[PDB]
């Protein structure tokens, strides 16, 4: 039922990502998370779909900065783009929350790379074809844990 | 996860907020059959304390929001499940953490010839050790016993009248573990 | 000569490094001044001053001409122009008054920039103040 | 002769005149080794007796001009020549006889990966426990058991990918067996 | 038939026609008591296997018609009947054979005095540890087993002042006799 | 460092640059006396590897730039010099790091009286057993024995003939750690 | 009477009548609880007979009109009532006589630190091996009875301090009349 | 004195002078072998003290001017001389007491047949286990030391076909005596 | 009775043991125990019964040869005998482990002593033999 | 000359002497040759007969003059006539070719009556027949 | 009244003396009951107490030949013992048997206790006849 | 030496044994072995030469007392007749006994002494070194 989709992923977001990633301190620390196993779900179309659900709880818990500095601002702003999105995603079944995911030991540049790849990944299929991620995976689901 | 006999093998659990690692109260058990829970150690503020009895077969560390249950050799007694209890002052997070420990299979093959009525049965006697589910088979008689270290062996015989029909093969697996055993010859 | 040297161009970059990194719970290990050891902050700032240039190198490394390397090459640049600044002392005396400490980055950052900065507010003061000779508080530490 | 472990064997010697039976001072000694001569057990007129060491291991009777030594068990010890001394009074008949025991070669094998610097070097180990001649080959230390029997093993370092499968051949002189491995717990 | 501790006894059984030896399927039994019926070896075409708990105690061979079977060394345990089934196909034959097992008795005889009230009551002890019937007496106690099957049996005798020295204990095993004299003390 | 007996006590090592932690090939080392370097373990792209004579008494693991020693249970054998060994291909790094164990003075005292030829000569034990530096004296106006667990003990005896000069005091002490054992009264007279 | 373990302690009877010592049938024994007669051994006209269970724990002799149990060596087995029966003919006399067994207090401190969550808590512990009443006491916490091998009795009780250590402190261990202390002064660092 | 084995023996010394008990330092002495001299136990002023070695074997008591050494149990261990040592201050009295034990001998006997060449070599043996002086002789061999530290010794005597029965074995130890006869085998 | 056992009989048995080979070996019998039933009256009496038995399971040899002619006229002779002897089981009997050269030689011994008792008295075999056949066992 | 040399009153006594003997299950031991080891029959009965000399007297023993050991001399009588119509080999392969045998007197009787029978039989076809050189066959055994 | 003053004669005490003297001089040793001299302090009710318990000692204790010099003063002395009975006020009859004690000594020295008992009482008596009446009730009761 | 053991000598012996107190008591002292040497002659003559040292070291009493007088008396008339009678310290043994039985001992040497004096006065002249030899 969305409409307008393709083009709302601006470029002006991908930007201040890379310019997080940029920022960040290079170190040799590494910390937990969860985020989708790319190998229990494999198809590209529904692991966008999986994965971006999941990135609400992710960027809280995850990518905290001190408020109202460059950078926090970014990621109000992908809360902010993150919500008006998940109109263009339709849900799935109840009992597949929390399954095709696991948990990852990295650095934080990691995990900015797996994040910026996410929404960069879902611009260019989002620009292909908008409604694309209306796709029901409930089949694709059940084939995790 | 998964490991086998003797390695060292560490078990993971987390704090979702990235802010936090020092200051979770984290507390690790280990759960006997029948839903129990014993306690193997305990950590906070970065002072780690293993308790006696498990003292020296485990231990914990920290990095970061992350907390590490190693379990500095492991043997049989330590397949099961583990209970990770992560406490916040009022909130309480407990995350659960499975552990297969697997023995690599011991084929073993020798021959026998009867002594009565005749010398012309042949018998051979192919076995296995292995853990967790260890299974022999004669291609073309089974009594399961425990060892001392904790792993399981079974054996399987198969009787040959002259003349031997050989070569022979038995086939020993544990679970995706495979090995076979052939007899070729005789002694004359 | 040396009471504008540190401009406020500089230190600008230097909140800006602690802001734009991520909170996160992990540590860290460097060398730094020992605080206790070294008390008097005239002397303080004179030794810590010399060992942040080998600091900066092994521990704040950004990305290739990025926003923030950009910002740690200038703090060198600034840093080695200092260096006339400071009056060498015994040669002896180096590698002492020196600890160990296992702290997150955003610590390590807030000790830096408190050493930038406390220089600037001693500096505008009293310009030629770090000429005074600390071979005697140096002995006073391991 | 030859016999395997454990099996109830006998050893012969007879006089050539079919006249006499029990008459005849038979006597079985174990030689041995450097020809050392240890008494075993001594028969005449149908009355045997046993020497204690050997007692309950060996036995022997008679039958017409044939007597017989009988090994109650066999084991690795009695692998060695025997002798037997007739007598007749003042002339007397020495008879030798060789006795080969052979133990059942015992193939064995298991996998392990090495601990460091990674778990990719599969190391697979075929140990084979035999008598007189075990030997152990892969397909492209010598020990001494307490029973008297000889083991032998060689280990073999497969990085990864690992060649499998893989195949090592355990030999007891014409006696041969083999052992397969197939596939690691997993990958 | 009948032998002593440690000897090597045989028994016998045969089969009427001279014409056969090797083609009987001969078996030994020992009867345990209860009417059971353990077996101890077989023998068949010349090829004879003892039972493991029987190995190297017993052993069976033959000669023309006659079948033999050899205690290597005899103990208590053997005493006993035993049985030989005797099969030829269709037709078998069960011959009995009972062994007595007997142990040469040993008297043995030592003084003591009491030390209680006085030193006058001299106690001597007769002691005989036989097979199958000890028996003591002295002339003019408790029944024991020991650790290789015999029996023990021993009796006291007391004798105040003064004591009427000479005196003789007999012990006895079934036919078999001896004596013990005790002349003077110490 | 420093610690006491039975407590799971970590030593520390690291890389100087902030960008490497798996990378570097650490190895640690007991220095045994004479100069000597015992194997204690390794550990490269985050796989370690204690040795089977040590495993289970030490333990190794990592965080970002810092290496970590940790003795999970400490025993008198372990006080002594240690070696970590940080290699990075062609550049390698030596830091030592000292650890003295101790253990908690434990100070004893009961009397006794002479057998022979009287019951006037009342003696006092006082004993104590610590580590590294046990000393026991009796305070007035001797065998050194080694224990099992590695500790150390020693006692001195002090005979009071009738009567009884009591009280008594005797003072045991582990560097400067100090303990004191004071005899009152006897059971009669 | 009383005496201490180890000692070679003596208990006595006697007839009255000064004329007679070796006619008098004495016969000693141990009171077991619950009324309970055991034999230890027997005398009469100068010849002395211990029973085989006692033999060489205890002897009797005499001299004159008086009857001597000597126990060669005490221990605590011992303590308890003993009767003497002295017959001679129809007269018979049972006089009986008890023994108090006692072991010197062996008092003993040592300090911990606690392992978890800090290194604050510091705990001592006074410990005191007596016998038959030991008592251990903290001037200024759970106590739990022990029985030894050597049958004598133990008892300890421990002390929580949170930093600063309000030290030195005090305990106090006494075995009814005899009396002893414990003073814990200085920690390691 | 002298006594048997396991008995309660008492050895005495005395002061010549009525007047004095207590006062004497009396400490008793065992001699070992080569002039050795190892002490016991002392007495002075009515306190005992037995040296922990000898505690519990050995006693000490006193009655007016004598002096007892009890030995509560005796054992072979305790045959040899004990000296007595009395001392008055300046002046002191060396008193020697000797003590033989003695074990009762025991006197065993049983027969055996010879088993090779035949069955008619009768051998019997006599046995004797006293102490101090054992030995045994047939009426017409090793001498082993026992753990109680007594001594044992036999002989044996074998007796072709016929049997010269009765036939009979003499023990002794010193002056006590004992005899053994064998009347008849089992058949 | 007295001329029952003709010459021509014991010339086969002294040729049937001629004719038999030179052997160590030994065989299981039953046979009379001379020791138990000393009487030679009734040794050869009772002896006599169960010879029948005996030569059946005993001499056996291959259908029509010199011998076992013999052995059937032994028989025949053995039949013809019984009503000489007062008969109408297993006592006064024992094993034998011996040669059959031996066996040959006791058997042989049976009937030439016979024989003799025969020519001497031809009525001697009717004595009661119950009384010493009670005293084998 | 040999062709008519083993008379037929020889084979005779032969089957007299198997004939006369008893039924029997007793065994006993004797030299003979092994018949697998020697397959042709040709060198079997040659190598067989020459031993045969020293088992008769050993093994086929009667009492002194009776009709058997009558039978026993005249086969050895015949045989040491037949000794000349075999070629001798080498002397290095004598007690070769031969082994033990556990069996009745009946048996071995068989055997010695199947030697002298097949011995007729090959001498009556051919008899120069025993000429053959044998030493390359006597080489195959032990 | 009463006459107890001279009651003890000098004959008598001269007896005792003539007797510890006569005895050999020896290491033996013996055992007794008496009176705790410590129990009981007080010399006015030691005197008293000791004094009943006298009579069965004397008996139990100095036993003489019959009719021999000894012999004879013994029985002097129980003759002296129970005419003194009546100047000795008896007291409460629980009392009885308590405020004694064994006593493992010579013969030499249980004579000399006894005669020190017998020559003390003679010289409080001479002092004071009448001293005896004291109530020791309460001086028993300590024991 | 017929009349030299006056009958007031004995009068005082049973006198020192009626004086004694009849007691349980023991004590030990050297005396001649009555079995060792059976014979009454040499008996009497080899006990009565060590019968000084036993006195002194066995009969005290308190110096100048009846029974002391006695002992004393004793040793006066035991010195005297000393003239009337490697052997050194054999024929002598250990008894441990009342002292009531060890003076009814010495009392019968004396007195056992007087009635073999009273018959015949040479009799102790008699050479015991054969019978001192038997000990
Ligand atoms: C015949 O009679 C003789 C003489 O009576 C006996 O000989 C003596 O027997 C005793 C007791 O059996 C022997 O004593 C033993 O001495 C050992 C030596 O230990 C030493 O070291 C310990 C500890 O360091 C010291 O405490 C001790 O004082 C010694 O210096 C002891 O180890 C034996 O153990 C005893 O002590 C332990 C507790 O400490 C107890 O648990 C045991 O029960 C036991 O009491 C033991 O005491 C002694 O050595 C013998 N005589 C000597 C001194 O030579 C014979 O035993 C007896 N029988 C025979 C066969 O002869």
């Amino acid at each position: 039922v969305s409409e307008y989709c393709s083009h709302m992923i601006g470029s002006g977001h991908l930007q201040s990502l890379q310019r997080l990633i940029d920022s960040q301190m290079e170190t040799s620390c590494q910390i937990t998370f969860e985020f989708v196993d790319q190998e229990q779900l494999k198809d590209p179309v529904c692991y966008l779909k999986k994965a971006f659900l999941l990135v609400q709880d992710i960027m809280e818990d995850t990518m905290r900065f001190r408020d109202n500095t460059p950078n926090a601002i970014a990621i109000v702003q992908l809360q902010e783009l993150s919500l008006r999105l998940k109109s263009c995603f339709t849900k799935d079944y109840e009992e597949h929350d929390k399954a095709c995911v696991r948990t990852f030991y990295e650095t934080p540049l990691q995990l900015l790379e797996k994040v910026k790849n996410v929404f960069n990944e879902t611009k260019n299929l989002l620009d292909k074809d908008w409604n694309i991620f209306s796709k029901n995976c409930n089949n694709s689901f059940a084939e995790c844990s | 996860v998964t490991a086998f006999l003797g390695e060292r093998v560490t078990l993971t659990s987390y704090w979702r907020r990235v802010s936090l690692g020092p200051e979770i109260e984290v507390s690790w058990f280990k759960l006997g059959p029948g839903e129990e829970q014993v306690l193997i150690g305990r950590m906070h503020h970065d002072v780690i304390f293993i308790e006696w009895p498990f003292r020296g077969f485990f231990d914990i560390h920290r990095s970061a929001n992350t907390f590490f249950l190693v379990v500095t050799a492991a043997n049989i007694s330590h397949d099961g499940n583990y209970l990770c209890r992560m406490k916040l002052g009022e909130t309480e997070v407990t995350k659960q953490e499975h552990l297969s420990v697997v023995k690599p299979l011991t084929l073993s093959v020798h021959s026998e010839r009867s002594q009565f009525p005749d010398f012309s049965v042949l018998t051979v006697t192919c076995t296995v050790n292995a853990f967790p589910h260890p299974h022999v088979q004669w291609l073309m008689n089974g009594g399961v016993m425990k060892e001392k270290d904790g792993s399981l062996s079974v054996a399987v015989d198969l009787s040959l009248p002259k003349p031997w029909h050989l070569p022979v093969t038995c086939v020993g697996k544990n679970d995706k573990e495979e090995a076979h055993g052939v007899y070729v010859s005789g002694y004359l």
